[PDB]
């Protein structure tokens, strides 16, 4: 490495290159790290992780039990090795903890004062960081397996909902109104996901192998209805435009938001193009799920290639998301993983699993 | 909050782009060179260039290329700041006034996006219908310009391909065209689109997309004639049209990649490349009538590393160089008898990329001295640095003991002065300048055997001299004597100080003050100091005709200077200096209106005292030291203003910039005497003289940074300057092919003795680094070490450690093998230098690389893959560990003070480790927690430490006033935009606490100061004003230029104060002055930002 | 650098310059030091020093300045050596001796300005002027057993009144430990010699006090 240094310093290669290599090498060096530790402090599963987007300090976790911890990742000890405290933590003996499993806690975006939560008690609680108060409350008809916030918009604040009815929810963190709902799926809607790229382009996953993207100012449906032979074996759309043969649950767009990775329970991704819903034919292997609600996986950022991070089974998968390689699979927990959330800053990977565990991957040397 | 002011010493030297067209007008033909923030336009005359501009942009220039509209009569600019600016600059030229009017500007950045692997690509319709820009991968971002956009309102047009090495507009299409290389899994293939604004999307190519070769890196869109583009490779250049390829694989290309093409003729038949190891090709196309024919490439001969070269005419190719010198070289039409086509007319300094450097403050003065290791691969070399002002020596002549210089107009009717009258021990000789021939006269009236003490043209047609035994009146014509006044009891003259009508002697401790009149000396009075008159001067002030009503004296025994005011010698002022030396040299001045009391006293020191001249009342006792031996200020003028030259052995000229002083360094060993000779054959000249020599040559303006250049071709990384040996240590690394062999003489091969690293611890092209030591006078290289095979020297540090008394220079080195990616064995060697030998005293093999290392209070402090360790030299003298510590991802910067140490980790980019002598360990007093990816990192004081990250930023970490105390706080934010290589306590310069030079990797030298918070508060609110007020070349806002900008991260600079923003306050005009200090008056404002410009 | 020749050269400038003119300084250092005032005046000889280092001899001029120091500062010692005088007296004597020592250098250098600046100080291994005169004094007079002795124990012995609650010439002091100090024998030869006697005394008076 001590050559991409001397390119540096001479100018030759632009400081991008070093940076870019490096975390390429740290991510595919990654691997469990007995020198950090995070604090056992969930009675059942971890549903969800969300490090917060700004600074990377802070760690939110949605146990299966209802209890909202929210830990702290930077080593404020001295000692090589230590375990991340937990700061806060919405307990049961809270006056408006969740009953039941929350699923999905996210940060409200460019304000870390407040954060997000949603739970099959069919609520959706907005925390306040500083107090632990919930700000505003919305309670659904049905469940909900999943929720997101727009990353990007500083216009609107609207959250997708995505609630085991057949119709998608947009709640409202200002002024508070429920009421717009994206119609046109037709079973639960196990993950939403809102597009980094576009402020209003919205794709949302059903258990009924149709993955849609939908311009939420638009409300006459959804712009496209992704296929997976890209129209070849064409047909109305009445029963045809199936991205996967069983549920799809989980989605992530790409760093750049060019393109939206889809997982479902047909064991395979594809990694579809954002803009017109085209499969780019990347095959990833046979990718092994079985859950049934919203699976979890983020890719990361950064890096020369970027690498995708997907719960499988009960290890973590590294594939390449434009090649279709398998990287490796990490390899540390005891039962089927939940969530693995990437630390962009410095290249590490906290995986919360259902063995009441979260594993933080970290490089080697 | 921290505060701070950083300043640009030397502006940045790296031209990494540079583009010809008609920019300024229609029949002109400009070279405008992009260095990294400047924008220097030049004019092509038929000799060299002709600078006309040199505007500084508020962004690193990433793109430029000139297009000329429908309708346009000169050519407009495109300029692409790196963080994504988009301007038209438009040149528009108003008499003397030139004005780089700006027709369009806009933000062309996307929020989100993958910043491109190839970097930013910036190309434009060669019809000029669209400019294309690449900046994030998978998206091609196209700006319209049929339509009149004010804003530049980009679209962004996706892109299928998502790994694009380069792309360029083709030739005569009737839609606009790309053709670009992409890489797919499958290999390269270039490919080709229609845009189309209409659409705001591709269509489908005029030629289908074709396989290239694996590593076809660049596109040459041929004009109309033929059409297609040319693909250049590592091995082939293969020629598309889609139905025609003409493909070639010529075997002198593949030595080195080829980087940078361009464009010779109109037509596209000749066209020049250049590559990384320098060498000048020349691609020919032949045509048939038309469709082109057959391919050649030809070794042009060699030039500069060429990042970015243009063809002007005549040959005259400008080999812009990033590295090293911007070479502008004559394409000669036949061989030089070495097979080079290529004369290199002429040579633009450059301080390439600063590896490091080292402040010395070498010939012992009290002037900083950087010395930095600029260049690269085959233009390293040594820059040494420093202010002054040099003379450009006409004429040198061998005269030892000489003792005094006056011009002589021997003749009444010349003007300008013909005779220069030297003085030697104990006589005189006459020296007459007729052109530069110059013989030596005799003039009739001037005893030649004796000493002289004063002689020159004074009133009434008349000179004067004034010998050891009596003052002399001549008359200029017939050259016969008039008058000779004399002591009147026949002792020797001491003293005397003429000028235009007024004559004072003093004769031991009696005065004497004669009024010139024709023909007649008339002694008007005299007096009896009370003490030896040591030294004095009557030099008129004011508008007095000839007339000084004052004659400062300095006396012997009580040390004073004092003003008499003549005819009556009454006493208005007395001034006791102090001290046990007497004055030597007092010298009356005037500087901009403002009257000084130069004093000199006889050890150096020098003092200069504000002078009311009616009144006689010395105010403002300053002192400053300018030398050792006694000095002697001689008057002179210089572009219709009156300077004062200090004769010493330190030659320094004091002259009023701005009302205030200025001491500056000449360039010279010594200088005895002066005189200002504006002969016929000199005009406005100085005839410096010194023990053995009299020079003459006329010295140059203000001060301004001089740059030696010791080449080494080979590329230097480190250096160290060993005081007690005399002599640098500096860290070359050349290149070897094969055994292996040198491809050029390095200074590594021409060193006066060499030797092999001899080390029994460990048992394409390769690189063979080596341990100069140049010896710090002649900058010869005295040895040159060479290291193990595959040994990198990344270390070197020069102390003495423990107890012993050697001085030793120790370097830390990493073996580097290509299979692994880290290092794993290194070794610190402790070499010592001594009778023009180095010896190895002492090796220590340890387990990884040894990044950076120092010396740590006697301890050696150095820092292997991610631990650092603190050796001991033992008295057994090997290197003993004592502590460790290993909480680093990677500690590649350390510096100290005292006992802290600031360790720069690659990417978590502080940990300010403190060493706890009682207990022997170190003790992590905190870290900052933001993954800033280091470049250099430095200490300003106890609670300021100064990082400068690889985004082109500076921030200053400050310990904050439980556990939180842990956290370094970042209180100063500021986008330098330029890649920080190295820090290094010092100044240039014999109000601001503390200075930190720094290069860079543009050559920029940069100067970080602390300030009181008073002065910070009072110049934010300046810049501020400033930015209201100045108008930016391209419209960007300056708090967005200074932003703290990465690609995760960006918030607006705070504790920094721009300095080059507050130094333009010096270069605006009165009337806007007054509206930037519309709420204080001008002038107090003027004089801050003036003791701001004294540093650098 | 085009260089010129294009001169005749005829003169020579010294007709016997440096023997008569360093006689003129001669008589001069000589004058000075005995407190006779100067014949010669001090420009002409200051400007007489800075042609003689227009001929390179500072070496020889060097040299020569040191045999006039040398020999008057041992011309002093031998009425020192008479020991037909008391302690507290002889103190004055030999302050006296420096204090001159200090005003006649001090002289000497001002003429000899030049050449103790051009010459001297680039000569590291050559010492200034002045710590040329504090080296004479040092070996020549106070480097003396016993001149030595008898004047440590004399500023001890004053100090010993002193603690016992006299009053002394802290003046007299002042000059004495300002002369050992510059002369640089100040911690060798007095120190020891302080630091014991005053162990001695408070130790005595400490056990003395106690049952007292």
């Amino acid at each position: 490495m001590l050559g991409f240094l001397s390119a540096r310093q001479t100018g030759l290669e632009d400081p991008l290159r070093l940076r870019r290599a490096e975390s390429t090498r740290r991510v595919l060096g990654l691997e469990l790290n007995k020198d950090r530790d995070v604090e056992r402090i969930h009675g059942g599963g971890i549903n969800t992780l969300d490090i917060e987007p700004v600074e990377g300090r802070y760690m939110l976790s949605g146990g299966s039990d209802g209890v909202i911890v929210l830990y702290d990742l930077e080593n404020s000890s001295r000692q090589s090795y230590y375990t991340c405290k937990a700061v806060c933590s919405i307990g049961r003996d809270h006056p408006d903890v969740h009953r039941y499993s929350v699923e999905t806690v996210q940060w409200y975006p460019h304000d870390t004062g407040m954060f997000t939560s949603s739970s099959f008690d069919k609520t959706l609680k907005v925390w306040d960081t500083n107090t632990l108060q919930t700000a505003d409350v919305f309670n659904f008809e049905e469940t909900v397996y999943s929720h997101h916030m727009s990353p990007v918009s500083t216009k609107h604040c609207l959250v997708a909902v995505g609630t085991r009815g057949p119709k998608v929810q947009l709640c409202d963190l200002k002024s508070g109104s429920c009421s717009h709902i994206l119609q046109g799926h037709r079973q639960e809607i196990l993950a939403v996901s809102w597009s980094p790229r576009y402020d209003y382009i919205l794709a949302t996953a059903s258990a009924d192998s149709r993955v849609k993207l939908w311009d939420v100012r638009r409300a006459s449906g959804c712009l496209i209805t992704l296929d997976q032979h890209n129209g070849k074996k064409s047909q109305a759309v009445e029963s045809a435009n199936t991205a996967h043969n069983g549920k799809v649950n989980g989605l992530c767009f790409t760093s750049d938001g060019l393109h939206l990775l889809t997982v479902g329970t047909d064991n395979r991704m594809r990694l579809w193009n954002s803009s017109n819903g085209e499969n780019t034919l990347v095959n990833y292997g046979k990718v092994c799920n079985n859950s049934k609600k919203g699976l979890k996986f983020t890719v990361s950022c950064g890096c020369s290639s970027e690498f995708v991070f997907v719960p499988y089974g009960s290890t973590i998968a590294v594939y390449t998301v434009y090649s279709g390689e398998q990287i490796t699979m990490l390899k540390g927990h005891y039962k089927t993983v939940d969530c693995c959330v990437f630390q962009s800053n410095f290249q590490e990977l906290y995986s919360g699993s259902r063995d009441c565990n979260i594993l933080a991957w970290v490089p080697s040397l | 909050m921290s505060y701070n002011y950083v300043v640009t010493a030397q502006k940045p030297t790296a031209v990494n782009g540079c583009v010809t067209g008609h920019f300024t007008s229609a029949e002109d033909l400009n070279l405008l060179i992009a260095k990294n923030t400047r924008l220097e336009i030049y004019v092509v005359t038929a000799e060299g260039l002709r600078p006309v501009k040199e505007v500084g942009m508020y962004g690193k220039i990433a793109v430029m290329e000139l297009f000329r509209p429908k309708g346009e009569s000169k050519d407009l600019l495109f300029i692409l700041t790196a963080k994504y600016n988009a301007c038209i600059l438009e040149y528009k030229q108003s008499g003397e006034s030139i004005d780089i009017i700006t027709r369009a500007h806009g933000n062309v950045q996307d929020r989100i996006g993958r910043p491109s692997e190839t970097g930013i690509i910036g190309i434009i319709d060669p019809e000029c219908r669209m400019i294309g820009l690449r900046l994030y991968d998978g998206l091609f971002k196209v700006i319209p310009l049929d339509r009149d956009n004010k804003e530049l309102k980009a679209f962004n047009i996706r892109l299928e391909e998502l790994h694009v090495i380069d792309v360029k507009f083709l030739y005569g299409c009737q839609a606009p065209t790309i053709c670009f290389v992409y890489q797919d899994p499958q290999g390269r293939h270039v490919k080709t689109y229609e845009v189309s604004l209409r659409e705001k999307e591709f269509n489908k190519g005029p030629w289908k997309q074709e396989n290239v070769e694996a590593e076809a890196s660049m596109v040459i869109a041929v004009p109309e004639p033929f059409g297609g583009a040319i693909i250049i490779g590592q091995e082939s250049i293969t020629y598309h049209n889609g139905d025609k390829y003409l493909a070639i694989a010529p075997p002198i290309i593949k030595q080195s990649t080829i980087v940078c093409h361009n464009r010779v003729d109109p037509n596209g038949s000749r066209y020049l490349l250049g590559d990384m190891e320098g060498r000048l090709f020349m691609l020919l196309l032949e045509k048939e009538e038309v469709t082109l024919k057959d391919l050649r490439v030809e070794l042009l001969g060699e030039t500069s590393i060429a990042e970015c070269l243009t063809y002007l005419d005549n040959g005259v190719v400008f080999v812009g160089s990033r590295l090293g010198d911007s070479q502008l070289v004559k394409l000669n039409v036949d061989s030089n008898e070495q097979g080079s086509y290529v004369v290199a007319m002429e040579t633009f300094t450059n301080l390439g990329p600063i590896v490091d450097m080292c402040v010395v403050d070498l010939e012992r003065q009290g002037q900083g001295q950087l010395v930095t290791c600029s260049g690269a691969f085959k233009e390293g070399s040594l820059r040494i640095i420093r202010n002054g002002i040099g003379i450009h020596e006409h004429a040198s002549i061998d005269l030892p003991g000489i003792k005094g210089l006056w011009p002589l107009r021997s003749d009444p009717n010349r003007e300008t002065d013909d005779t220069l009258v030297l003085s030697f021990v104990g006589q005189t000789r006459v020296l007459m300048l007729n052109g530069e021939e110059v013989e030596e006269t005799e003039l009739m009236g001037f005893v030649d055997d004796q000493q002289t003490f004063f002689c020159g043209n004074v009133a009434h047609q008349q000179l004067i001299q004034i010998t050891s035994a009596s003052v002399r009146l001549v008359s200029q014509e017939p050259k016969a004597l008039v008058s000779e006044w004399k002591e009147p009891q026949a002792k020797n003259i001491s003293v005397a100080s003429c000028n235009s009508s007024q004559v004072v002697v003093a004769v031991g401790r009696a005065l004497y003050y004669l009024q010139i009149h024709p023909q007649e000396l008339r002694q008007i009075s005299h007096t009896e100091m009370e003490h030896e008159v040591a030294c004095l001067d009557i030099t008129p002030l004011g508008d007095s005709n000839g007339l000084s009503p004052l004659c400062a004296i300095g006396l012997w025994t009580d040390i004073s200077a004092r003003i008499l005011k003549l005819p009556s010698f009454e006493l208005l002022h007395k001034e006791m200096l102090g001290g046990e030396i007497i004055p030597r040299s007092i010298l009356m001045t005037t500087f901009e209106s403002s009257h000084y009391l130069l004093c000199a006293l006889g050890d150096g020191a020098l003092f200069y005292f504000g002078l009311n001249i009616e009144t006689g009342l010395l105010s403002d006792r300053k002192k400053v030291t300018l030398g050792t031996q006694p000095t002697v200020l001689r008057t002179f003028r210089s572009l219709s203003t009156t300077n004062v030259f200090a004769c010493s052995d330190r030659p320094t000229v004091i002259y009023s910039s701005n009302h205030k002083l200025v001491f500056s360094n000449v360039n010279l060993k010594e200088v005895n005497y002066m005189c200002p000779l504006n002969s016929d054959g000199y005009p406005d000249s100085l005839a410096l003289a010194n023990n053995s020599t009299l020079t003459i040559g006329t010295i140059d303006e203000i001060q301004k940074l001089h740059i030696r250049t010791v080449p080494l071709y080979e590329s230097p990384r480190k250096i160290c300057y060993q005081e007690v040996s005399q002599c640098f240590g500096v860290l070359s690394s050349r290149i070897e092919v094969q055994g292996t062999t040198a491809l050029r003489p390095s200074a590594s091969t021409q060193a006066l003795s060499s030797s092999v690293s001899s080390s029994k611890l460990f048992s394409e092209e390769v690189e063979v680094h080596n341990l100069l030591i140049i010896d710090q006078h002649t900058f010869e290289v005295l040895h040159a070490h060479q290291f193990l095979q595959n040994e990198y020297a990344l270390s070197l540090v020069s102390c003495k450690l423990g107890k012993d008394p050697n001085t030793y220079f120790i370097v830390g080195t990493a073996m580097v093998y290509p299979e692994e990616a880290e290092p794993k064995q290194g070794r610190i060697v402790v070499f010592q230098y001594s009778d023009g030998k180095l010896q190895t005293v002492a090796e220590k093999e340890v387990k990884g690389a040894v990044y950076s290392m120092v010396e740590f209070n006697g301890k050696l402090l150095a820092s292997i893959n991610s631990t650092v360790r603190l050796y001991e030299w033992t008295t057994e003298k090997e290197l003993r560990t004592e502590c460790n510590h290993y909480n680093n991802i990677m500690a590649l910067y350390l510096k100290t003070k005292g006992d802290f140490i600031l360790v720069g980790d690659l990417m978590r980019s502080v940990l300010l480790l403190a060493y706890k002598p009682m207990e022997g360990n170190f003790e992590e007093i905190a870290r900052d927690f933001n993954p800033n990816w280091m470049s250099a990192v430095e200490i300003l004081d106890d609670d300021n430490f100064l990082g400068a990250e690889n985004a082109f930023n500076l921030f200053v970490c400050q310990k904050d006033s439980d556990e939180e105390r842990q956290h370094l706080q970042e209180v100063g934010l500021f986008h330098l935009g330029e890649f920080v290589n190295v820090f290094c306590h010092g100044s240039l310069v014999m109000p601001t606490q503390g200075s930190v030079l720094f290069g860079t990797v543009n050559g920029m030298i940069g100067l970080v100061t602390s300030l009181s918070e008073s002065w910070y508060n009072l110049l934010l609110d300046m810049q501020n004003r400033l930015n209201k007020v100045i108008k930016s070349v391209g419209k960007i806002e300056h708090s967005f230029w200074r932003s703290f900008h990465t690609e995760r991260k960006t918030e607006p600079a705070t504790g920094f104060i721009d300095g080059d923003l507050i130094e333009s306050f010096l270069d605006i005009s009165r009337p806007k002055m007054q509206e930037v200090v519309a709420n204080a008056t001008a002038d107090d404002l003027i004089k801050v930002v003036e003791e701001l410009t004294r540093i650098h | 650098k085009l260089v010129i020749k294009n001169f005749r050269d005829r003169p020579r400038l010294p007709d016997n310059y440096t023997q008569d003119t360093w006689r003129k300084l001669h008589e001069a250092v000589r004058a000075v030091q005995s407190s006779t005032s100067i014949r010669y005046n001090l420009e002409e000889l200051y400007q007489a020093v800075e042609n003689l280092c227009s001929h390179k001899v500072s070496p020889m001029l060097y040299k020569q300045l040191r045999q006039a120091c040398e020999d008057h500062v041992q011309a002093q010692i031998l009425p020192f050596r008479e020991d037909s005088l008391d302690s507290v007296l002889f103190l004055k004597k030999i302050n006296t001796c420096w204090q001159d020592h200090c005003r006649q250098m001090i002289m000497i250098r001002s003429i000899f300005l030049f050449l103790d600046r051009t010459y001297v100080l680039q000569n590291s291994t050559l010492p200034s002027i002045w710590d040329m005169g504090l080296e004479l004094f040092r070996t020549h007079i106070i480097s003396d057993k016993m001149v030595q002795s008898k004047t440590i124990d004399g500023i001890l012995l004053l100090i010993e009144r002193e603690r016992s609650g006299e009053a002394v010439d802290r003046s007299l002091l002042r000059s004495l430990l300002g002369m050992l100090s510059d002369l640089q024998v100040y911690k060798d030869s007095f120190e020891l010699k302080f630091l014991e006697e005053t162990n001695c005394l408070y130790a005595a008076e400490g056990q003395r006090l106690m049952q007292e």
